RNA sequence: CGAAGAUGAUCAGAUACCGUCGUAGUCUUAACCAUAAACUAUGCCGACUAGGGAUCGGGUGGUGUUUUUUUAAUGACCCACUCGGCACCUUACGAGAAAUCAAAGUCUUUGGGUUCUGGGGGGAGUAUGGUCGCAAGGCUGAAACUUAAAGGAAUUGACGGA
């Protein structure tokens, strides 16, 4: 039974979530900074908290990680989410208005390209 | 000071707001007992009623202690809070903390003519909480309050001078006749009697106006 | 709605009501003017009839009682009122 | 205090409906009461399929099936695993699962 | 007991008390 | 009030009529019904889409009333509305929540999530309802997008629009967002249409 | 309507229904009856003069432990037998 | 069976009222509920109201602005000497400043205030504040 | 209310809801005042000038708020065609 | 099938539950009785107040499906209303001590009309008187005396051959 208390992982957290630029997938580099950037009382929770560390970093790798928020990661969301199709939708194709629509349509009075046909029921 | 949390009391400790009726136009919400503390500070506390609540356990009763409190002053305003606690001095003082969040303005009145400085209800009042009702009726000058004792020093820390009481049910149940009297005594604004008839220009809210001396940046 | 006229209603609103819960009460039966492929002699008759109807030239019936509107006779040409 | 508001049966507007017998204890219950079941089985079991159709002229017959409706009282059903007491909120349900 | 019973061993002792007076009457 | 430019344009109509927000539910509730416009056949109300544009429009003005952008809270919990409100989110100013709105944001002071906004919009009032029964402790006025279909509780302003389609919850969110910002310096001409398209609010699988 | 009747000409049913359910209390059915001078051996006195024929130790109702010394006594004017409690410490001692 | 129709008429005020409508509809419209009327109207408690003119007993819609906390009817309509009209305002009527007890007088069907100006007493109808 | 010597005393006159005029008192904490932006010539939002509303809980509650603010912006020229009287 | 009763087991006992029989009874005719947790533990009449969907009976309208085959009755079905019914679901505007309740709401802001019932628990539905019944019993119905609680709803715990 391996299982990681809170102690280590929300020291994991809190090293992942300010020291990114920083530990990376390695745990012998990641369980040497952590004697610098933390003050962790004994060398069995220093390697427990550097390879829950390192576990962790190896999942930010692929993929992002949920409840680590960091500041190298929202520019990597804002990139991606940036994008905007091409094909340019909302546009008409050749727009296809069907009966009781278009009793809205004339209701409103705009002028707009019309298909009626009708409801099949 | 505390530079807390709160627009309201971002606006309060810097003063942008000097008077605890604009908050009560507005009705914001004040969940800031330092803006009770500054806008209305001659605010007086008193200890209604200290009782033990128990709870059966696998082996032991565990006992907490409930406190009533009725903080006020006598030109208007009271609120009133009931706190449970391990200890009867964290019931008593996180209870004058609630009672402090929760105070209200009384719309005092005559018994009937106009001549100065109003003693009284400016209406009859009731309020229900539990099987307790407590009706408060508009009486003339000097015939004091005439309730039970709680309920008058519930109603001398109000502010009301002149006040006949009704009450029904299990008047006995302190928590519940006090809150009964405090939704009675909070029913005076919600009357619309013939005075207030006449449609006002609705002013805009200190947190549109101050906007800016809130939200901490 | 919390805000709605009652004095003046829609006409689709007064037409979905039953006849006594209008604005103002009143029958949405009718006459019709039914002339039999007979003779050319007009017979008026109620929507709802409750009688078998005759005519003078087609003397058997114009209309058949039902629970609500009468069933007219099949040739018979109906006009209303 | 009250448990159900349709009582514990299925009883709006009659007063008296019948009673039926339940199949394991023979009590009378009403019938919109009692719990009542369906036991659509087929005629032999599971394992002797195999057997049946070895054993068998007319290849492919029919297995045939075994319909029988049967009644419950509360008791003999809870007793059984039936019905299975609920939480209070959860004995609203009223879905047969 | 019961109160149906209860009321059971009431009608026992009512029709004893309304024998021993017809004996008497 | 409004003069001659925030009338529904043939533009804006044609964004609206191919994105089917004129396409309600088939259940109309009676605080709904007035933006229901002659229901087609197969059960499909048919909304108002003029009436749209106009409480849109009305919603904008409220938006752009408030000082401050900053506390004017955007809320999807659906994952069709959570691209859209990042979008409006950056577009305005409008702190948004996408996801969870974890109960206690507009009480409880001592969260790390928590929020003293001015005025709340919602994308559905059925999915957000935690928003709007918490939005009704502190005096928070709701802007809702609705359907015929969704609860009109503690909601001042139902923006019509079908809540079932992406197109559509994008679109409104987009129109939102154009017409806060042209009630401000930001789009400066109320004709010339933004070089942000509408594509960017829809959201994307896989 | 509240069970009651209301009418301007109802009085007759209502005063005849406060004085059916009158009955119901305790003390005007006790003073109705004529309680006091029929039972009551105090015939509506409140203090009546009698012989002691004994003293009796009366055993207190549980949860209590005592004997509580009262005497049995015929009453003058009326001949029905009480129990009558001492109340002192002593004072059977001063009775006879 | 239908008894009092001011009784009806006053509910359905009131539970409209209540809800926060801006009009109701009456049925079925006497003239002592007309007199009611005009006497809240004269004071203020409602707007206009509407007599539908149908061919039985009249129907009525009245304009609901938002003052009218309570109007009662009191039944039955009890004989109220002159010097008894303060008993029935302390009991009815919420302060001693505002509210009106209507009485149906020979004088008129009229508040308490006119009245006692009038020197005039009748029967009690009900009250409105 | 007043007295006799002038002296407006009241401590305060509670704002009324603009849907039903229900006073709108300290505890009630559904109640919103939703300001709308006057919009000028060319369509810009004037910051400071509003057109302001009030709704109580009671009809916020009772889902009435929508169509209540319908019925207050047409009467006040915000909306056109929205709402009808004759429902 | 089965009060009683036989009879076989069980059990410390078992004059009970279980098993086997089995009279009255269960059915009916002609009369009596007049009670039930006769319950929705919720009198009857009337009005108003919030949303929905299903269903039963009647009615109204589709130039709707089932007889799609040339300008294709009716019944049956579908859609939309409508009145009346048995109910249900959501909410709590409201009510309540709460459970819960569209009535158990429109109640201290207390009056739509009307009938019946109750006044702490026992003694006691007893005694007595009257009256009805063949009877069993029913209907009406106390008091002396006694008592500090009995009770209702919900909470936590503990316990359960759940
Ligand atoms: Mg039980
Ligand atoms: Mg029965
Ligand atoms: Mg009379
Ligand atoms: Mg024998
Ligand atoms: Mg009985
Ligand atoms: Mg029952
Ligand atoms: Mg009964
Ligand atoms: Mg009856
Ligand atoms: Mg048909
Ligand atoms: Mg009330
Ligand atoms: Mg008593
Ligand atoms: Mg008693
Ligand atoms: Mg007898
Ligand atoms: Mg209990
Ligand atoms: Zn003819």
């Amino acid at each position: 039974g391996r299982v990681r208390t809170k102690t280590v992982k929300r020291a994991s957290k809190a090293l992942i979530e300010r020291y990114y630029p920083k530990l990376t997938l390695d745990f012998q580099t990641n369980k040497r900074l952590c004697d610098e950037i933390a003050t962790i009382q004994s060398k069995r929770l220093r390697n427990k908290i550097a390879g829950y560390t390192t576990h962790l970093m190896k999942r930010i790798q692929k993929g992002p990680v949920r409840g680590i928020s960091f500041k190298l990661q929202e520019e990597e969301r804002e990139r991606k989410d940036q994008y905007v199709p091409e094909v340019s939708a909302l546009d008409l194709s050749r727009l296809n208005v069907d009966n009781q629509t278009s009793d809205l349509v004339k209701s409103l009075g705009l002028k707009l390209p019309l298909s009626v046909i009708n409801v099949s029921a | 000071g505390w530079v807390p949390v709160t627009k309201l009391g971002r606006l309060v400790k810097a003063g942008k707001i000097t008077t605890i009726e604009e908050i009560f136009l507005h009705s914001l919400p004040v969940k800031e007992f330092q803006i009770i503390d500054t806008l209305l500070p001659g605010l007086q506390d008193e200890v209604m009623n200290i009782k033990p609540v128990q709870k059966q356990t696998r082996a032991g009763q565990r006992t907490r202690f409930k406190a009533v409190v009725v903080v006020g002053d006598s030109n208007g305003h009271v609120g009133l809070g009931i706190k449970t606690a391990k200890e009867v001095a964290g019931a008593i003082r996180a209870g004058i903390i609630i009672a402090k969040l929760s105070v209200i303005p009384i719309r005092r009145g005559y018994w009937g003519t106009n001549l100065g400085q109003p003693h009284s209800l400016a209406t009859k009042t009731t309020g229900k909480c539990g099987s307790v009702t407590v009706r408060l009726i508009p009486a003339p000058r000097g015939s004091g309050i005439v309730a039970s004792p709680a309920v008058k020093k519930l109603l001398q820390l109000a502010g009301v001078e002149d006040v006949y009481t009704q009450s029904n049910g299990k008047t006995r149940t302190l928590e519940n006749t006090l809150k009964a009297a405090f939704v009675a005594i909070g029913n005076t604004y919600g009357f619309l009697t013939p005075n207030l008839w006449a449609e006002q220009p609705l002013p805009v809210s200190p947190l549109d106006i101050y906007s800016d001396e809130a939200s901490a940046q | 709605v919390l805000v709605q006229d009652l004095l003046h209603p829609t006409a689709a609103s007064e037409a979905r009501k039953h006849k006594l819960k209008t604005l103002v009460q009143g029958p949405r039966s009718y006459f019709l003017d039914v002339k039999c492929p007979g003779c050319l002699n007009i017979t008026t008759v109620f929507s709802h009839a409750q009688t078998a109807v005759t005519c003078e030239s087609c003397s058997t019936i114009l209309c058949t009682p039902t629970g609500g509107k009468a069933k007219l006779s099949e040739g018979t040409s109906f006009r209303r009122k | 205090p009250k448990k159900r508001a349709s009582n514990g049966r299925n009883k709006k507007g009659r007063g008296h409906v019948k009673p039926v017998r339940c199949v394991n204890c023979s009590k009378s219950i009403p019938k919109d009461k009692a719990i009542k079941r369906m036991a659509i089985r087929n005629i032999v079991e599971a394992a002797a399929v195999r057997d049946l159709s070895e054993a068998s002229v007319y290849p492919e017959y029919a297995l045939p099936k075994t319909y029988n409706k049967l009644h419950y009282c509360v008791s003999c059903a809870i007793h059984a695993r039936i019905v299975r007491v609920r939480s209070r909120e959860d004995r609203k349900n009223r879905a047969p699962p | 007991m019961r109160a149906k019973w209860r009321k059971k061993r009431t009608r026992r002792l009512k029709r004893k008390r309304r024998k021993v007076r017809a004996r008497s009457k | 009030s409004l003069p001659a430019t925030f009338d529904l344009t043939p533009e804006d109509a044609q964004l609206l009529l191919a994105a089917n927000t004129h396409l309600g539910a088939r259940n109309v509730q009676v605080h709904q019904e007035p933006y229901v416009f002659n229901a087609r056949p197969d059960g499909v109300h048919v909304i108002n889409v003029g009436k749209t544009w106009e409480k849109l429009v009305l919603a904008a003005r409220i938006i752009a009333a408030i000082p401050n952008p900053e506390d004017v809270v955007a809320i999807s919990s659906r994952t069709f509305g959570q691209r859209a409100v990042l979008k409006f989110a950056a577009h305005t100013g409008a702190t948004p929540i996408a996801g969870r709105f974890t109960p206690g944001s507009f009480t409880n002071y001592i969260t790390r999530s928590f929020k003293e906004p001015r005025l709340v919009i919602v994308t559905d009032p059925r999915s957000d309802a935690q928003a709007i029964k918490e939005a009704s402790y502190v005096n928070i006025p709701v802007i809702a997008l609705t359907d015929l279909d969704s609860p009109s509780e503690f909601v001042d302003v139902a923006i019509p629009c079908n809540n079932r389609g992406k197109h559509s919850i994008g679109l409104i969110w987009y129109l939102l967002a154009r017409e806060v910002l042209r009630l401000r310096g930001a789009l400066v001409d109320r004709t010339q249409p933004w070089s942000i398209m509408p594509d960017l609010y829809f959201y994307r699988d896989p | 309507g509240k069970g009651k009747p209301r009418g301007l000409n109802s009085a007759r049913k209502l005063r005849v229904h406060r004085r059916n359910n009158r009955w119901a209390e305790n003390n005007y059915k006790k003073r109705l009856l004529g309680t006091a001078f029929k039972s009551s051996p105090f015939g509506g006195s409140s203090h009546a003069k009698g012989i002691v024929l004994e003293k009796l130790g009366i055993e207190s109702k549980q949860p209590n432990s005592a004997i509580r010394k009262c005497v049995r006594v015929q009453l003058i004017k009326n001949g029905k037998k009480v129990t009558a409690f001492v109340p002192n410490d002593g004072c059977l001692n001063f009775v006879d | 069976t239908r008894s009092s129709v001011l009784a009806d008429a006053l509910n359905a005020i009131n539970n409209a009222e209540k809800t926060g409508k801006r009009q109701v509809l009456i049925r079925p419209s006497s003239k002592v509920i007309i007199k009611f009327l005009q006497v809240m109207q004269k004071h203020g408690y409602i707007g206009e109201f509407e007599y539908i003119d149908d061919h039985r007993s009249g129907k009525i819609v009245v304009q609901l602005n938002g003052r009218l906390n309570k109007c009662g009817v009191i039944s039955p309509r009890f004989n109220v000497k002159i010097g008894d009209i303060e008993k029935w305002t302390a009991n009815l009527l919420p302060a001693r400043q505002f509210g009106y007890v209507i009485l149906t007088t020979s004088a008129g069907i009229m508040d308490h205030e006119e009245a006692r100006r009038k020197h005039v007493s009748g029967k009690i109808l009900g009250f409105v504040y | 209310m007043e007295n006799d010597k002038g002296q407006l005393v009241e401590l305060y006159v509670p704002r009324k809801c603009s849907a039903t005029n229900r006073i709108i008192k300290a505890d009630d904490h559904a109640s919103v005042q939703i300001n709308v932006a006057k919009v000028d010539e060319e369509g810009r939002a004037i910051p400071g000038e509003y057109v302001t509303y009030a709704l109580s809980g009671y009809v916020r509650s009772r889902g009435e708020s929508d169509d209540s603010l319908n019925r207050l912006a047409q009467n006040d020229g915000l909306l056109k065609n929205v709402w009808s009287y004759s429902r």
